[PDB]
RNA sequence: GUGAAGCCAGAGGAAACUCUGGUGGAGGCUCGCAGCGGUUCUGACGUGCAAAUCGAUCGUCAAAUCUGAGCAUGGGGGCGAA
RNA sequence: UGGGGAAAGGUUCCAUGUGAACAGCGGUUGGACAUGGGUUAGUCGAUCCUAAGCCAUAGGGAAGUUCCGUUUCAAAGGGGCACUCGUGCCCCGUGUGGCGAAAGGGAAGCCGGUUAAUAUUCCGGCACCUGGAUGUGGGUUUUGCGCGGCAACGCAACUGAACGCGGAGACGACGGCGGGGGCCCCGGGCAGAGUUCUCUUUUCUUCUUAACGGUCUAUCACCCUGGAAACAGUUUGUCUGGAGAUAGGGUUUAAUGGCCGGAAGAGCCCGACACUUCUGUCGGGUCCGGUGCGCUCUCGACGUCCCUUGAAAAUCCGCGGGAGGGAAUAAUUCUCACGCCAGGUCGUACUCAUAACCGCAGCAGGUCCCCAAGGUGAACAGCCUCUGGUUGAUAGAACAAUGUAGAUAAGGGAAGUCGGCAAAAUAGAUCCGUAACUUCGGGAAAAGGAUUGGCUCUAAGGGUUGGGCACGUUGCGGCGUGCGGUUAACAACCAACUUAGAACUGGUACGGACAGGGGGAAUCUGACUGUCUAAUUAAAACAUAGCAUU
């Protein structure tokens, strides 16, 4: 039962790509299994938090899963969190409104002569 | 429960480097490890990130400041002089 | 690394193309993320703005001052330092400035500068106190630490050479017009010894 | 390998061009009957508890399919 | 703080606190 | 999506159009 | 092993402030195993196992610690905490 | 002194046979000698990318072999459409080479069996990736490019050119805490084995479940209601809240978690018959719980440190915009399900060291990594044992001097000697006690004392589950409630260790082996930690922070 194991590939060094975990086989043996690295969650493009509703994969793996699993149904679906989308809409409206009043005030109250 | 008479934070240096040098470094260590109240949000969460960078844990703003204090007297005086120079002449 | 004086990342917009450009300035004390800054002849007298010296009044303090208009900054770019505007000369277009070393200089008025003082404060106030601390400082700059004394080498190595006692043996002030391999010591020294009074030169 | 839930879908699977063979495995200790069909990409398994539908299902399969009985202790 | 030595000490303190609160 | 991925889809459309012409 | 800042509770005083018990886990700190090194026996051997090794006793051991591969510097030249 | 690798070697690997020579004794044996045999990949590597760096092109030096220069003082590119048939048209333009990693970055394979010698490569079963063609089912559209949720967002699909924005690749050291896999440990059961003068419901062994999928869950965080001082919530470690807490209800990143397919048909353990060989055949079994400051790997939320802040490129995805195109019987450049075809080239045996590498050699030297059992014990200390592996270093007889290595001596105790050189003495843990001096941090384990075995008992330190009425529904109901109340804290069950006290007992012994600091009063000198004469000198010599000068 307390049996020792060996690597199954030619690399003998403990690098950030030589990742293994122990298994037990239906033949009653302790072996080693070589595993990849963990995925990373995409981040928001304004505040930098983890976006909800999107899986964490290695970059090449996103090329095979379907489109609705990689986005949420809203403007700026990926890459923005929703709190940031709320700020953009309000800020865009308020600044645009002040632009009109500043123009009208400047034209009327100062170019009446 | 005071557990130290005078050395304070510079008790990690044991009996090394001389008494005068430990006092001088103590003056700068106390002020660089303290917390300061944010100017933008008001909470008491502002710590030093790097030698001239200070960041707020709450509202996520970072600011350029002194080496071991958030502001320097020379910078504070200049801001008033600049304010007075521009204002009382142009306004 | 290797520098005091934190840096600032600023994003502008292109007047002729649909894109944006990112620059890297030196940070003045008081600047923060999310702040608008302005550059040009008609900019305002606020910390962090960049404008020609012809648009500032006497006594203002700036940093990263161009020696000539267009070279993008040469003077006063180190932590806790600045230059001072002294006077103008509008008919010919020159400005007098004062430098951190204490010297005076004359510069064309179209040179640009940034209002304020360079962030980084009084870095040199606390002792390093440990050999390892000085080692970490230079390990990211150059291979210059530690340093052996010339008086402790053999004559084949250094002019201060050998002898049955450690000593120099001749005057340590060396002429300005000497040969490479002879300049070791105090080069072209006007005087020597402990400075008692005030220094007349300004 | 994938599991099939009902009987109607399992019959429709067996009526496919790439259906190569099928077999029947019975576990008397736990009283189960398993129907497996070998297709191009997957092996489909259907699990039944009773035994009054196994022969009913068996006769409902297409006649051109080959069905075995999975003898105990299969030879190498 | 270093007030209650174990579980029994805390329970006795609670009973006396409610007894005086009763009055 | 990558450009090679998009090139395949328009290539299929062009073949299908010339074949449906050949059919007609 | 020792036990620095920060934090909790109680007690003393008119205040400014002071005392006690905990919590915490800092330091080119310390005992010591592996690695790294080489103080003494002026030990063994000294046509040696060995053109520098062997034994006992020793120095350091969480940082100015130890180490592989790739690359650079070429002889009045390099490199040198000398 | 076990099981596998990197550099280096190159057949040393396997079988059969053998006179001499080699294996510093022998030899029927051999890494020796002779004759034959042995290395199988779309998934493991190389091949692709860039780093420190090296070299072409434009140009400038040098009598010249050649030196510099890497984006420059250069007219330096790539994308689409038909072709009658290549010839012809039309857009964009700031920029424009290669080599360099078998430990950095990176598309994809697991289990069982098989040989004298290969296997994640062969056989059987069961999967996955990239590229290329393509048809059925389903989806959308009768007014053209989907519905649902207040919301966080969900669903099998669910148009999208130029140009632009963003994310992943993509990163330090140390500290305690929590979740998961493997190992260790304890109790019960079925099989087999060992011991049995006496004892022992006893001691030991097997009781397994892969990649790839489906389904139900799992910290952080985010959303809706509402409005807090008698301030509350809360970590081992004081953080959080009118910039919206507690509380109630939801959404979502993250399986090495539970159940199912794979899968018992496999593998393993017993028993009974056949069988010269060829050959085998048939019955049973392959369960159920607990514990932890345990060891090892992995994930998560926190914290400390810096005049130190801890790579780049290839490659893949989302979004802003709205160019072009399309049905009313058919149309559909639908990232949905299933289906068709292909994946070239080189390495792969064996050793990795008291005999396969480098030291003239089969040399006590040197040479980068992965896995890591039981007992004692603080422990990867020393000492004994299991799995696995060795029994190989020329031998036989005798016990003189002088040696090398290991040791003990009466009385005195450094009188020996340049000199206490060598040896001896001290040593773990618990409880007392602790000076001068001092940069107030230390000196300090200062100095100096006492105890420690065995057996029979006593006491303390925890977890889970229960709480009384009155209505209505539900195959003792479980609840929708209206309440009442704080058992003067009770009952049942479960579980390791750590600490303190007493009696008895012995040739007064008990850290019983191992392991394991001698101490004090002063002078000279360098502040300290660090560094050097490989092979006669480790120091008061060098470096260092601080100070001053140019
Ligand atoms: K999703
Ligand atoms: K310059
Ligand atoms: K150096
Ligand atoms: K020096
Ligand atoms: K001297
Ligand atoms: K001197
Ligand atoms: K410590
Ligand atoms: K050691
Ligand atoms: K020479
Ligand atoms: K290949
Ligand atoms: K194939
Ligand atoms: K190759
Ligand atoms: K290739
Ligand atoms: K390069
Ligand atoms: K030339
Ligand atoms: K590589
Ligand atoms: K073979
Ligand atoms: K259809
Ligand atoms: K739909
Ligand atoms: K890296
Ligand atoms: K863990
Ligand atoms: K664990
Ligand atoms: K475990
Ligand atoms: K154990
Ligand atoms: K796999
Ligand atoms: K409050
Ligand atoms: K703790
Ligand atoms: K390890
Ligand atoms: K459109
Ligand atoms: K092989
Ligand atoms: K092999
Ligand atoms: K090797
Ligand atoms: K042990
Ligand atoms: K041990
Ligand atoms: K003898
Ligand atoms: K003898
Ligand atoms: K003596
Ligand atoms: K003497
Ligand atoms: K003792
Ligand atoms: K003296
Ligand atoms: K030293
Ligand atoms: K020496
Ligand atoms: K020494
Ligand atoms: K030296
Ligand atoms: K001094
Ligand atoms: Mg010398
Ligand atoms: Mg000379
Ligand atoms: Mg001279
Ligand atoms: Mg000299
Ligand atoms: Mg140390
Ligand atoms: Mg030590
Ligand atoms: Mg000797
Ligand atoms: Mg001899
Ligand atoms: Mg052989
Ligand atoms: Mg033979
Ligand atoms: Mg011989
Ligand atoms: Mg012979
Ligand atoms: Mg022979
Ligand atoms: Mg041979
Ligand atoms: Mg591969
Ligand atoms: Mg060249
Ligand atoms: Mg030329
Ligand atoms: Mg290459
Ligand atoms: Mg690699
Ligand atoms: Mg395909
Ligand atoms: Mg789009
Ligand atoms: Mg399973
Ligand atoms: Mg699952
Ligand atoms: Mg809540
Ligand atoms: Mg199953
Ligand atoms: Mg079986
Ligand atoms: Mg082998
Ligand atoms: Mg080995
Ligand atoms: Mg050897
Ligand atoms: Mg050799
Ligand atoms: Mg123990
Ligand atoms: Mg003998
Ligand atoms: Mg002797
Ligand atoms: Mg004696
Ligand atoms: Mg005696
Ligand atoms: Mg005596
Ligand atoms: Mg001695
Ligand atoms: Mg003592
Ligand atoms: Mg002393
Ligand atoms: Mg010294
Ligand atoms: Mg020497
Ligand atoms: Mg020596
Ligand atoms: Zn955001
Ligand atoms: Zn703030």
């Amino acid at each position: 039962a307390p049996t020792r194991v060996t690597y199954r590939r030619r690399n003998p060094y403990n690098t950030t790509s030589n990742r293994t975990r122990v298994i037990k086989t239906p033949g009653g043996q302790l072996r080693v299994l070589h595993i990849k690295k963990r995925g990373t969650a995409p981040k928001c493009g304004d505040c930098g938090i983890k976006l909800p509703g999107i899986p964490a994969l290695r970059p090449r793996e996103y090329a095979t899963i379907s489109k609705p699993k990689k986005t949420v149904q809203r403007a700026y679906g990926g890459s923005r969190c929703g709190n940031c989308v709320r700020d953009r809409i309000i800020r865009a409206f308020l600044i645009e409104e002040q632009k009109i009043v500043k123009k009208v005030l400047k034209e009327q109250s100062q170019a009446e002569k | 429960s005071k557990r130290t008479k005078k050395v304070g934070i510079s008790g990690k240096y044991g009996t090394r480097y001389g008494a005068s040098l430990r006092k001088l470094v103590k003056k700068q260590e106390v002020t660089q490890h303290a917390r300061y109240t944010c100017t933008f949000c008001g909470k008491n969460s502002v710590r030093r990130t790097a030698v001239g960078i200070w960041s707020c844990k709450s509202c996520k703003k970072t600011m350029a400041g002194g080496a071991y204090t958030v502001s320097t007297p020379a910078a504070a005086a200049m801001r008033s002089t600049l304010r007075r120079l521009r204002e009382i002449t142009e306004a | 690394p290797g520098r005091g004086a934190p840096l600032a990342r600023v994003v502008f917009r292109s007047p002729y193309k649909y894109k944006q450009i990112t620059e890297t300035f030196i940070a003045n004390e008081g600047m923060y993320t999310g702040q608008f800054i302005y550059a040009g002849k008609n900019a305002a007298l606020t910390v962090g703005n960049i404008l020609p010296l012809s648009s500032v009044p006497e006594g203002t303090v700036v940093s990263n001052v161009e020696e000539k208009p267009g070279d993008r900054g040469a003077l006063g770019r180190t932590s806790g330092n600045y230059v001072t505007v002294v006077g103008h000369n509008p008919d010919e277009g020159k400005t007098r400035i004062k430098l951190p070393s204490g010297a005076k200089k004359v510069v064309p008025s179209s040179s640009r500068g940034m209002i304020g003082i360079v962030a980084g404060g009084g870095r040199t106030d606390k002792p390093l106190l440990k050999a390892s601390r000085a080692k970490h400082k230079f390990a990211v700059k150059r291979n210059r630490w530690p340093k052996t004394r010339g008086v402790a080498m053999n004559p084949v190595d250094h002019p201060h050479g050998g002898g049955n006692h450690q000593h120099i043996g001749k005057a340590s002030t060396i002429s300005r017009y000497a040969a490479q391999g002879q300049k070791a010591g105090l080069i072209a020294a006007r005087r020597t010894g402990l400075l008692r009074g005030t220094q007349k030169t300004k | 390998p994938q599991e099939v839930s009902d009987i109607k879908k399992f019959i429709e699977i067996c009526r496919r061009k790439d259906a190569s063979s099928a077999r029947i495995k019975k576990n008397p200790k736990t009283q189960q009957i398993k129907f497996k069909v070998r297709c191009q990409r997957f092996l489909y398994t259907l699990v039944l508890k009773d035994s009054d539908k196994a022969e009913k299902l068996k006769q409902s399969l297409p006649p051109n399919l080959q069905i075995k009985d999975v003898p105990k202790r299969n030879k190498r | 703080g270093n007030t209650f030595k174990h579980k029994r000490a805390l329970v006795e303190h609670i009973h006396r606190a409610k007894a005086e609160k009763a009055r | 999506m990558r450009a090679k991925w998009r090139k395949k889809r328009t290539r299929r459309l062009k073949r299908k159009r010339r074949k449906v012409r050949a059919r007609s």
